[PDB]
């Protein structure tokens, strides 16, 4: 009943009034900067370091795959293209859903419980257009950027695997074949997925913090509801997206 | 108009547990009224109601004439410029420090020059008292200084109706007294008409000029603090001093107490 | 809703509401406003609000800035009321 | 031994903000003492200290003879069987409902038969008052019934020293009175010697048989409630009624108030 | 300084007293059952459904890989063996770190803030041996089980891709080649990783809830610290593990 | 630390501490304990605790179970003290 239609109607409503309205710009730009810093800039290490390992794994693990077929040159073509088509926009989506897909609902849900939101709503400044929106636009412009940083560092780690650990390919790895890998349509397809995942994550990462029953046991269960839906729907939309993006 | 806000006859249901019922209240201008009742009876809901942030089921709440519900949802913001809740727990913005945490409604509404706004905020801080605490973060202040700075920022715009959601709640008598003196000196200095919804009677009635008392689903008594102190009414006489047992049960309802000890007596 | 001020030689005769809103048109040229001002009489000032107090305080600062003992005539009860409330020291308000 | 617990001379530092200093206290058996001071001065720390759960820096705290610190960390549990903190906010276990949430120390210590333990818990519940609330979950009760059920479970084992960490804090006077009657009737019925650390004076002093009062870094006064009410001491006279301004500053420290309004005066 | 050595010494200490002690069994078994239900059984949908999609993706995405090399029979050998060697113990480790790697610190941190823990400590029952340990052993015996459930359902989804979406291989997919894939050493290597990840996750998923500054803004930041470390160290130990498990 | 009870025909003479601990050895054979008991005299009962009260209550239930008006002799002040505290009705304690 509740989640049947009421919860989702409320979740759509709380957004349909969260962006479209007065086009006020020079007011939110300072807020947008700090939301970007907290959500995106601070979370850098959550995808820098974690970009390394998931790269190096796909390196070392992928290494012992085509080495069985002795095609060690295709490494980047199998490494990069992999973490550039699927593993980027999903692993750096789950690491995001952690560092900023959770901390948000545990930051804006906290407001609704410490009553910063109702007090804002008490001044004529609307809480949605002034607190939801700067966070929302920090998310949907940091996540796809985060994914690019993630893929770059993952490629670098895969290099350190396929180069430093095994001095096997220097330019023959990337400078030779990744030319046939770095094409535009690929980054296009990755960025579309990253944008849709930003939308979804930092939407439900911010509908809970607004729909959270305001108590110290409400925001904590809501953070869990975020890291649950922000992987359920993340993978679901990844499946549907890759279906409609490659099953042609 | 004699009063500042008339809550004529409000019944609010909140789903399946009807909170209010045909309740009647009249906050007059200049008078620092109060409303008190059982804890968690939902009086904070009554406050958030007078702020429009929630609508009544069937009732006419008239802030200074027009109805709060009959508002443009932006005209509502226009008039809400003439209000300020003072929530407990401060409700300071965790991000910006107190100085900025006070300035917020100014920068939001006035076109104030920067060095002008700085001094006005540095002045309201001394007013409430925590002037030296401009640089400090809200997560750093105490639980009392939090409410005090929240008050300071709440008086900005001179709201002419600044309601207090149980401010002296969980507060030692020194901070309790600082609070009960601040929000008294304000009404005795500004034209503010505070509406203190609370339940710390020996503190509220010290300054409350016209109090209301509500039982579980309606208001039972009102009047002056002195004319209320002498009320011979069970539901009221109970709360007014905590006789701990009367028309409000001290013992939760249960069955027969006998087989409870003797399952299969 | 209105504010109008004239330097009358020694007296700075301002008149109006003196709130945060009507205040700006005065706040800029405060210098020439306190050009050769000896005192300020806030006589036809209907009401007064906090921002008005702040600006008036700055004006007093200027009155002392070139160096001159200023005074405030025709002041209102509400002004000194707030002045007690805001605990303003009597060396900056007089 | 005349007293039940002697905190001879405790200085506790808590790192860089020294909480206590050479403080001296003597809770006597059978007497429901209390200690009161500024809010958040760390008196709950003093309580959690008498529970051994934190050690003092340099001091002899002697519960019934031996020292709390000089304990086997399991002998500590043996003696702690003779204590029970009654923390605010209930501290009921969120998982098990009240009935079980009360039985917990029994099932932990006694070898009680199931139908025996059931009746003993169903009896302590009526004692505190919320008997009908056995089936209800702790996340379902009010904030007052939470403390009451926590009390009921706290009296199990008849702890002979049951200290109350500000129980009537943020509580309406009806629940305040229910509490102040419960923990009074207990000491007047059992041999329990409650130690109520709190800061709601007109409530605590109603039952407190020997109170202590502590300033920021030591205890300043003690005695009987009546012999304390008449104390001519600034730090004490302030807290005892909240004169809101005295040796404890009402105004936070700041600089000169003048350039603060006039940056570059 | 603090995290330099004090924080980690405290994190080791709070565990060295959390398992070894009185061997009390018939007391914790009832608690262990409910910790298993909350942590493991309830979180089933967090890895059942999420097992499907990450499978089907690896199917559909993997499908259009060897189809380029026209080796569609090796699908299971490339699908299963993949999500059985790397993607299982990591994706069902991050989904775990969400549903139960977070909710725990936001359940046991909540105790330390609502003072259930200090009150327990006040009765002679020690809070560690009685609250940390049932949760710890629910984790380190649910997570590796969760991974098995995850891999099974992921294989089923990959099937639905490579079978239902494309009626290409019925037994030739699995009943033919996965015989050369389902060998023991593989499940051994996967279960070792799953066990180490249970250890790590539900260790730092429970050191924060015990080291959390007890306030509604302490447990919420601590939940974030858990979903951060429980992916940083998850991927780090995955890298080191796969290195020492395949770089031979 | 000790508990010893004898059916003396009509009187159930128990003696000791009567707490949750020493209570078990009595709780089982409660039936034969209240076999033909007319009343129980808690005379040489040093102290009494809550569990002791509970068991005694059950014993009274048994005294009425076959159907017999029981009474309690030599009772202590502390027992009736708790009986007021636990608000025990005087139809189950007498």
């Amino acid at each position: 009943g509740i989640k049947t239609l009421r919860t989702f109607g409320r979740a759509g409503l709380m957004l349909f009034n969260a962006l479209v309205g007065k086009p006020e710009f020079r007011k939110h730009a300072p807020l947008l900067v700090r939301q970007l810093y907290n959500v995106g800039v601070l979370s850098m290490l959550i995808i820098v370091v974690s970009g390394v390992f998931i790269g190096m794994v796909l390196g070392l693990q992928g290494y012992l795959v085509l080495t069985t077929y002795s095609a060690e040159t295709s490494l980047g073509m199998l490494v990069a293209l992999s973490l550039l088509r699927e593993l980027g926009p999903v692993v750096a989506a789950l690491l995001f859903a952690g560092r900023a897909g959770s901390a948000l609902t545990a930051e804006i849900g906290l407001m609704r419980a410490t009553e910063q939101l109702s007090s804002m709503e008490m001044m004529a400044v609307d809480p949605l257009r002034r607190v939801i929106s700067p966070r929302f636009w920090a998310g949907v412009i940091s996540l796809p950027l985060l994914t690019v940083i993630f893929v770059a560092v993952g490629i670098w780690g895969g290099s350190l695997v396929g180069v430093s650990w095994k001095g096997i390919d220097s330019g023959f790895f990337w400078s030779a074949m990744q030319n046939a890998v770095d094409w535009r349509m690929d980054l296009v397809n990755c960025l579309i997925k990253s944008v849709v995942f930003a939308i979804t994550v930092t939407w439900i990462s911010l509908f809970n913090g607004y729909d959270a029953i305001p108590t110290s046991a409400g925001i904590s269960r809501a953070t869990t509801r975020t890291v649950v839906h922000s992987s359920l729907a993340v993978l679901g939309l990844d499946f549907v997206l890759t279906a409609l993006m490659f099953g042609n | 108009v004699a009063n500042l806000v008339d809550m004529r006859d409000v019944s609010f249901t909140r789903g399946n547990r009807c909170i209010f019922d045909n309740i009647s209240l009249t906050v007059p201008r200049g008078k620092i009224t109060a409303i008190m009742g059982p804890s968690g009876i939902g009086k904070t809901t009554l406050l958030r109601l007078i702020g429009g942030q929630i609508a009544p089921d069937h009732g006419e709440i008239l802030f200074d004439g027009e109805n709060i519900p009959a508002m443009s949802r932006s005209r509502l913001y226009t008039v809400r410029k003439r209000m300020s809740m003072l929530f407990q727990s401060g409700a300071l913005f965790t991000d910006m420090n107190v100085f900025d945490n006070v300035a917020y409604p100014l920068r939001e509404h006035t076109q104030l020059p920067a060095p002008l706004l700085h001094s006005t905020v540095m002045m309201k801080l001394e007013a409430v008292g925590l002037r030296g605490a401009a640089k400090l973060m809200p997560s750093e202040l105490s639980g009392g200084m939090a409410r005090r700075a929240a008050l300071a920022r709440a008086i900005a715009l001179e709201p002419d109706l600044i309601m207090f959601d149980e401010p002296f709640v969980g507060q030692d008598p020194i901070t309790m007294g600082v609070l009960v003196k601040l929000i008294s000196e304000l009404n005795s200095a500004l034209g503010v008409t505070c509406v203190v919804v609370s339940h710390d009677v020996p503190e509220v009635l010290s300054i409350a000029d016209h109090a209301w008392i509500l039982a579980d689903k309606k208001i039972v008594a009102h009047g002056s603090a002195q004319a209320l102190q002498a009320n011979p009414d069970p539901r009221v006489r109970q709360f007014l001093d905590g006789i701990a047992d009367g028309p409000v049960p001290f013992r939760y309802p249960a069955g027969d107490y006998h087989a409870d000890l003797l399952p299969g007596s | 809703e209105s504010l109008s001020w004239m330097q009358t030689g020694d007296t700075l005769a301002l008149s109006g509401e003196l709130d945060q809103d009507v205040l700006l048109p005065l706040w800029e040229m405060r210098e020439e406003a306190v050009k050769g001002i000896t005192c300020i009489d806030l006589s036809r000032v209907s009401r007064v609000d906090t921002g008005g107090l702040a600006l008036l305080l700055h004006l007093i600062d200027l009155a002392k800035k070139q160096g001159n003992n200023v005074t405030l005539q025709g002041v209102n009860d509400k002004v000194y009321t707030l002045a007690k409330l805001y605990n303003l020291p009597a060396d900056v308000l007089p």
